[PDB]
């Protein structure tokens, strides 16, 4: 927990945020949920899915 | 701080310049002393030539550029052989101030040039003398002071360490660690 | 290996917006937060940080000491190996009102 | 150290620099204010030396961090001075700038033109242009203020010009060139600059006269009065100052002073003060020789010594309840001085009250900093210089040298049946020297056996480190616990934290080690080389080869060797291919043998290799 | 140089980029887009394959997390670009290796897929639980969201239900629907699940400074429940010293005298 | 080897004495300490061991001198010593000599009459050591690479005398 | 004299540049002479 | 954002003036005395956090002897980073450099 | 006095206290 082998050293913003369409986030959803499908790492999928299935449909 | 930079010359921990070349040649002491030991590398010269390995440095090295301006410096140097220090011609300056020795067969100090020169001359007898001439350039390239070498410290140990065994009084000048101190 | 590593090496907390070892504690955090090295030079008391329109600090800025004291910022530390003997000259310099800024990079 | 925890950051330099007291009050933990240390019962006071504040401390958490005496770091806090104090360590500089000063215009009393020529040349060095600094007393035109203004417009002009010309080639950076050489030429003006402001006696700028500042070896400064000669010079230069609209000096008109002039001779300054140029464009303040808050180190450096059953109060505490002491009673003094004044006339005694609250307090800070400074008391406690310079200093007694783990020491005895690289290490020593092995497929086999082993049998094992950190001891466990340990020692992290890393086994010292084999003096580098560990049964002291008495200068006369057992590969490599006993054959001193055989094997071989011999 | 200093604070707390409502939905978008710059750890057994070794170890535990730099949660990464410690066409790069440990250390590039919130943005959740204090919401299905009872307009009123548990009914009369729609009022990173503290309700209300004179009424009850939570939470897990008195009586605490 | 310690107690009121308090006794002491606090003559001690046992009233418990050095002792004698008073006796000072057994060790210092020192090297066992035409092996081996520097020719006459002297 | 040479280096507001061996071992730096005249990096084969 | 960039640009443009390219280096051919010795204390230190080793390690326990293995086969994947007075650096390949 | 240099593990080099310190007292 909180180690240089877990996390990294700096993280800088190198560009400001550029907002994203409705469209875009849920192509971005889907290429990353089936690339990464393809150990805790699941338990994040699986609260991913959740976003990807509102950004469409209903719970 | 002072050590050997990978560019040959002697510089201090900041960067700083002490001297162009260790002794004004680049060779380790510890490597020294079979490198005029001519009789001896000649009797070995088989040994050597395989200790030595040239066919994996053959493709690294220039074997002629060194060697032709080493002929250039002999030729001004024999000119002005009877002239004085400062009547001396300045046209060519020596061969390793010119060609890194760990790159050019041949960038070699005057002082074992004129060592083995004057070998091959005195001394006529299935090895050749411009074969035997060649090892001996490369004993010298491969005598070369390693870059990183804290010759700073090495110095002043090799100063220290001896200056032990002259702790013992006279047996009218100033002698021993007096004169090390002045 | 002798002169450091089996002798007082110590992985120290140090802040990269002031360069020094002293200023950094570890925070008090509440029943379901986590500590987090905060620097005490570089963090601004709470009450003090006052203000174009209003400005929202992004929670993850506060952290609370012992004393219960709020602070904004001095989050900018991260962790260098050293001779545990730099922290006790450092700390002996700093009665002298003498201050070693210590240059850490990455920045 | 451990090869498992890795750095991402690094400190690339130091930067030397003073503490200002707005600094030091925000980072403080708790503001120290009692001179007493402990309350009744045996609770540190608030606002004492052991508050809780400044760390954990008697079996209680720290009040700033939360954590116990072992993983909090201690915290800084601050004692807040009733009247400035000189800061003993800059006195002497802050003495030079007092007595080069005018008391009037409040300008060096040397001429604005000849401080800014060193202005320029200082500026000019800051940077690695040492000719350019010379080339500008090359530029020339009781001289009139236009005149003089164009001279100094024109030296700022090549100043100006030289650096951005040098700029625009790799001749210096915008931080500026910096060599030993350079240093020689700053050195040299910084000496000239304050010979040439102390040789001045009447102001060049304005003719009057300032009265004469003298010292005493303590931090304490008086003003000697201006003979008639000169008390008349201000009479006559008097009119024209209305056209343009022995006595103790205390510390607040001495920093009053320096204040108004490190404010008009700020250009100067900052290149006196700034070795390579200041891009921080921070201002040269006066109130950095001076003392207005003291910091308080953490109780973590301030632990009172324990020698055996006496505990020993920790003597900068001690320094630091008197600096508390004085501070209180100036506190009461100045509280009674803001009571009462109409009634006045004899205020020769209100100065005598205030002379003594300065000096007393002054000499409290002297003695915390340098004890050499302060007054004698009817051997005084030691300051923090004398702390750093105790007897050779704590960078050479604790930095440049230093008490090292994985090391032993014993008399060496000789053997001509070992390897003359090797070293005839004694069981003692084997099975309490361990090397932290991280167990792998290669090696599992060869550390399952250590662990069943122990921490008694060799080649066993002391400890097992797990890949969350922790430490497992196999000193108190039974051949049944450590069986069950090492066929746990290959098994898969289940934590994604610690995926990357694997166990640790402290593995007893094995005949494949290296050890660094020392023989004191160390006059040369042949006295500490690598030796390869052979482990002798049966042995109680250190077994050396005859070939090795040379290079070490050690005779078994009964004489002491160190063992030390470097921890990681990089040092093993080096022990190995570097300064092992075999590339130590030949001394670098004059290129000639330093190994050999002594004795018996001398007489043995003229007889072996004799004709007679069949 | 009185306002000069405080000037480099303001600008290092300002909102960089701010979350505009669109569509006529009335709801701010808040996923947004950032490329990044790490400094990241490589482990040895990742020596052959340095994108899966950067990505297992620092990119995947910070997925579905919130990263303080960023100002937002981490929904995923894209385009991870290792930076060659050789300035140079070839796919073989290097990396800088610590003189101490084999460990390696590398400059990584890296486009983030953030969920960016600030304060007085309109969100929209799913109402989880209803409580008599409290309301529970979750933004996307997936992120936690409360309106505390403060929060909730006064003409609300909350009914408890009897027999299997409650329900809050709006100004009108009428039962709260699953979904709801509130705006921003502050996001508590410290915790270990991000939480969106919401308002229901929401400058120029001086009348002779009346604005600044606090109705002590209304300031009670947001103080009160805030301490009285603090408090019952603080007595979780507290372990008091059992005292027997000098007879061999145990000293037992209990308010109430009667079972 | 013989050492002696003093075991006095005035670190004018008496409050430690020699022996056992009551109630308050931690376990296996009387294993080296007899009924009077002192210990057994004779009996072995390392570092750690009570080397005697007083009870102190100012603390209410009863204490321990311990024995601390790296080498291991034997108790040779103890003495009691009740002076420096006329009508008011009682013990406070004690004297306890340690006999430490010392047997040639690997580096022990050896010399003959002739200022020829040498520290033992090792213990060479007699099947390994050089056999005698008479059957003797030699109880010392000097080198005689060390004669040549040293000119002791004293101890090569003493060799040669000593021989004659004992036949 | 390590406090004069101190207070010439707070003076000078210099800034220790870690080159010399001495001040490598001060701030715990790996000594730039043999060993440390030179980096090692890893060659890896994925983009 | 903007300010960190810039810091990125200048960073990656003095790593790159200072990198000597791969025809215009001129130090050494042959791998020094310490080159060597930390090569093989360093790829001794990855073969022990579990690295993939590219030899066939014939009953071999000690990483360092496998690092020495490695090495006469020139199968140690590092670079030399050798740096001269001024800053700048010749990258230099362990396969390349000639071992005596 | 060998005895004692046997034993004693040194925090530098010798020492300077002989005639050194009497040609070190002499300024600049
Ligand atoms: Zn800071
Ligand atoms: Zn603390
Ligand atoms: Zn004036």
């Amino acid at each position: 927990s909180a180690t240089t082998l877990n996390t990294p050293v700096v993280i800088h913003a190198t560009q400001l945020p550029q907002h994203v369409s409705t469209d875009e986030v849920l192509q971005f959803l889907e290429s990353f949920i089936d690339e990464k499908e393809n150990t805790n790492l699941s338990s994040s999928i699986s609260q991913l899915k959740r976003i990807q299935r509102d950004f469409k449909g209903l719970p | 701080g002072v050590h050997v930079s990978y560019d040959n010359s002697i510089r201090d921990a900041d960067g700083t310049l002490v001297q162009f070349m260790y002794g004004g040649d680049a060779i380790d002491i510890t490597k020294e002393s079979h490198m005029t030991q001519f009789e001896f590398c000649l009797d070995n010269y088989y040994a050597l030539l395989k200790k030595y390995n040239p066919s994996a440095l053959i493709e690294h090295l220039d074997v002629e550029s060194a060697l032709k301006y080493s002929k250039k410096t002999l030729k001004y140097r024999k000119k002005h052989s009877k002239e004085p220090h400062y009547k001396q011609s300045v046209k060519y300056d020596p061969v390793l101030a010119k060609y890194n020795p760990a790159k050019y067969l041949g960038s070699v100090s005057e002082n074992f040039q004129d060592k083995l020169e004057s070998f091959l001359d005195k001394n006529s007898k299935g090895v050749n003398e411009k074969k035997f001439r060649a090892l001996m350039q490369l004993k010298y390239m491969r005598s070369l002071i390693n870059p990183g070498e804290a010759v700073g410290i090495i110095a002043s140990q090799s100063v220290g360490e001896p200056s032990t065994q002259m702790t013992l009084n006279t047996f009218n000048v100033t002698l021993g660690i007096p004169r090390l101190r002045e | 290996d002798r002169l450091l590593n089996s002798s007082d090496y110590t992985q120290a907390s140090v802040c990269r917006e002031c360069g020094s070892i002293l200023t950094t504690q570890q925070s008090v955090p509440r029943i379901g937060s986590i500590s987090t090295v905060c620097c005490r030079r570089c963090s601004m008391r709470f009450e003090d940080a006052k203000k174009g329109e209003k400005i929202f600090i992004d929670d993850s800025q506060i952290w609370e000491d012992g004393q219960g004291n709020k602070f904004v910022g001095g989050n900018e530390t991260t962790t260098v190996a050293i001779p545990f003997v730099l922290k006790y000259l450092d700390s002996e310099l700093s009665a002298m009102g003498i201050r070693l800024r210590y240059n850490v990079e990455p920045k | 150290m451990d090869i498992s925890k890795p750095v991402g950051s690094e400190i690339t330099s130091v930067d030397f620099g003073i503490l200002t007291a707005k600094e030091i009050r925000n980072l403080s933990a708790k503001q120290i204010t009692n001179p007493t240390v402990l309350d009744n019962l045996g609770h540190p006071v608030s606002g004492g030396l052991y508050d809780l504040a400044l760390g954990a401390f008697l079996r209680n958490l720290c009040s700033t961090c939360g954590l116990d005496e072992k993983f909090c770091p201690g915290h800084q806090g601050h004692i807040e001075l009733p009247v400035p104090c000189y800061n003993p360590l800059f006195f002497n500089q802050l003495y030079i700038y007092l007595r080069a000063s005018c008391l009037f215009c409040h300008h060096f009393r040397l001429k604005s033109v000849e401080v800014h020529r060193y202005a320029c040349k200082l500026r000019l060095l800051q940077y690695g242009l040492i000719d350019e600094s010379y080339k500008l007393d090359e530029i020339t035109l009781d001289i009139s203020s236009t005149l003089l203004n164009e001279l100094k417009s024109k030296r700022s002009e090549y100043v100006d010009m030289a650096i951005a010309k040098a700029l625009s080639d790799g001749r210096t950076t915008e931080r500026g060139s910096f060599t030993a050489t350079v240093n020689d030429e700053r050195k040299k003006l910084v000496h000239e600059f304050h010979k040439k402001l102390l040789s001045r006696g009447k102001c060049d700028n304005c003719g009057m006269f300032s009265p004469k500042f003298r010292k005493d070896g303590f931090t304490k400064i008086f003003e000697t009065a201006l003979n008639e000669k000169q008390i008349t010079n201000n009479r006559v230069k008097g009119f024209i100052r209305q056209d343009m609209i022995s006595t103790y000096i205390l510390s607040t008109e001495v920093k009053n002073i320096l204040d108004t002039v490190f404010r008009k001779e700020q250009c100067v300054l900052q290149y006196v003060f700034h070795s390579r140029p200041n891009l921080s464009r921070k201002l040269v303040k006066a109130d950095s020789f001076f003392m207005d808050v003291l910091v308080v180190p953490p109780t973590r450096f301030r632990l009172p010594s324990k020698l055996g059953e006496e505990v020993h109060e920790n003597s900068q505490n001690q320094l630091l309840s008197k600096v508390l002491t004085t501070s209180l009673l100036i506190r009461d003094l100045n509280d009674d001085l803001s009571k009462l004044k109409v009634s006045l006339e004899d205020r020769r005694v209100i100065f005598s009250r205030l002379m003594n609250a300065f000096v007393t307090i002054q000499n409290d800070v002297n003695a915390f900093i340098d004890s050499t400074k302060a007054q004698g008391r009817t051997v005084p406690i030691p300051g923090v210089k004398q702390a750093l310079e105790k007897k050779e200093g704590l960078f050479r007694k604790h930095m440049m040298g230093k008490r090292v783990n994985y090391a032993a020491r014993s008399v060496i005895s000789p053997d001509p049946n070992i390897e003359t690289n090797e070293i005839g290490v004694p069981p003692v020593f084997a099975v309490k020297l361990t090397y932290p092995e991280p167990v792998t497929a290669y090696n599992i086999a060869e550390l399952r056996q250590a662990v069943i082993n122990g921490p008694d049998k060799w080649p066993g094992a002391t400890q097992i480190q797990n890949e969350d950190g922790s430490l497992v001891s196999l000193i108190g466990m039974s051949v049944e616990q450590r069986k069950a340990l090492a066929n746990q020692l290959l098994t898969p992290s289940s934590n994604v934290s610690t995926h990357t890393l694997n166990k640790k086994v402290y593995r007893h010292i094995k005949n494949r080690d290296v050890v660094l084999m020392n023989r004191q003096p160390t006059l040369h580098k042949a006295s500490m080389m690598g030796h390869k560990v052979r482990v002798l049964p049966n042995e109680k002291t250190l077994r050396l080869h005859y070939a090795n008495t040379g290079a070490y200068n050690a005779d078994f006369d009964g004489d002491e060797m160190n063992m030390h057992f470097p921890q990681n590969e990089n040092a093993r490599a080096e022990a190995l291919n570097l300064a092992n006993t075999d590339s130590q054959y030949l001394t670098p001193t004059s290129g000639s043998p330093v190994r050999g055989l002594i004795q018996d094997h001398i007489s043995a071989g003229v007889w072996l290799t004799s004709k007679d011999s069949f | 140089n009185e306002n000069r200093e405080t000037a480099r604070f303001i600008k290092k707390h300002k909102k960089q980029v701010t979350n505009p409502i669109d569509e006529k939905n009335g709801t701010s978008n808040c996923i947004v887009r950032v490329p990044i710059a790490l400094y990241v750890s490589l482990a040895p057994m990742y020596l052959e394959n340095p994108l899966q070794g950067v990505m297992k170890q620092h990119l995947n535990p910070l997925v579905m997390k919130y990263n303080n730099k960023v100002g937002g949660v981490v929904l995923g990464y894209e385009g991870l670009k290792i930076l060659d410690a050789d300035p140079l066409d070839t796919s073989e790069k290097l990396i800088k290796i610590t003189p101490d440990t084999p460990f390696g250390f590398t400059w990584c590039h890296v486009n983030l897929y953030v969920w960016q919130p600030q304060v007085g943005d309109v969100l929209e959740g799913y109402i989880f639980i209803q409580s008599a204090s409290h309301i529970g919401l979750l933004i996307h299905d997936a992120f936690n969201a409360s309106i505390k009872k403060n929060n909730i307009p006064v003409d609300w009123t909350f009914v408890h239900n009897d027999v299997e548990l409650g329900h809050w009914v709006d100004s009108n009369g009428e039962p709260i629907d699953g979904k709801l729609r509130f705006t921003v009022r502050n996001v508590h990173t410290t915790g270990r699940v991000v939480s969106v503290d919401g308002t229901l309700i929401s400058y120029n209300s001086s009348r002779s400074q009346a604005e600044s004179l606090p109705i002590v009424s209304n300031k009670k009850i947001v103080f009160d429940d805030e301490v009285s939570i603090e408090n019952k939470e603080s007595h979780k897990e507290l372990d008091l010293p059992e005292v027997k008195e000098d007879n061999g009586s145990e000293i037992v605490y209990e308010e109430n005298t009667s079972e | 080897m013989y050492k002696t310690e003093k075991v006095d107690l005035a670190l004018d009121p008496i409050t430690q004495h020699f022996g056992f308090g009551n109630d308050e006794w931690p376990k296996e002491w009387l294993e080296k300490l007899d009924e009077d606090g002192l210990p057994y003559i004779g009996t072995y001690v390392e570092e750690g061991d009570p080397i005697c046992a007083y009870f102190d009233d100012t603390l209410n418990k009863t204490k321990i001198k311990t024995y601390h050095s790296s080498e291991p002792a034997y108790i040779e004698e103890v003495n009691l010593i009740g002076d420096e008073s006329n009508k008011f006796q009682e013990l406070q000072t004690v004297s306890i000599k340690y006999r430490i057994r010392r047997t040639p060790q690997i580096g022990d210092k050896f010399s003959s009459r002739h200022g020829q020192k040498g520290v033992c090297s090792r213990k060479w066992p007699t099947i390994d050591m050089p056999f005698s035409e008479t059957g003797i092996q030699p109880d010392i081996i000097i080198n005689p690479h060390a004669f040549p520097s040293r000119m002791t020719i004293g101890m090569f006459v003493e060799s040669l005398a000593g021989k004659a002297g004992a036949l | 004299t390590t406090c004069q040479f101190l207070t010439k280096a707070v003076l000078d507001n210099e800034r220790e540049q870690l080159d010399s061996p001495s001040a490598r071992i001060v701030v715990g730096k790996l000594n730039n002479v043999g060993t440390g005249s030179f980096d090692v990096l890893a060659k890896v084969p994925n983009a | 954002p903007e300010d960190f960039q810039q810091h990125e640009q200048i960073r990656r443009k003095t790593l790159k003036e200072k990198a000597i390219p791969k025809d215009q280096r001129a130090t050494t051919p042959y791998m020094t005395k310490y080159e060597r010795a930390r090569i093989l204390g360093t790829r001794a230190l990855q073969i022990s956090m579990n690295a993939p080793v590219f030899v066939d390690l014939e009953g071999e326990t000690d990483p360092l002897r496998i690092a020495m293995k490695e090495l006469a086969e020139k199968k140690i994947p590092l670079v030399i980073r050798r740096y001269l007075p001024d800053g700048s650096f010749e990258d230099w390949s362990v396969e390349e450099l000639i071992v005596d | 006095e060998q005895s004692h240099k046997k034993t004693k593990q040194a925090v530098s080099y010798d020492e300077p206290d002989e005639d050194e310190i009497e040609t070190m007292r002499e300024a600049e």
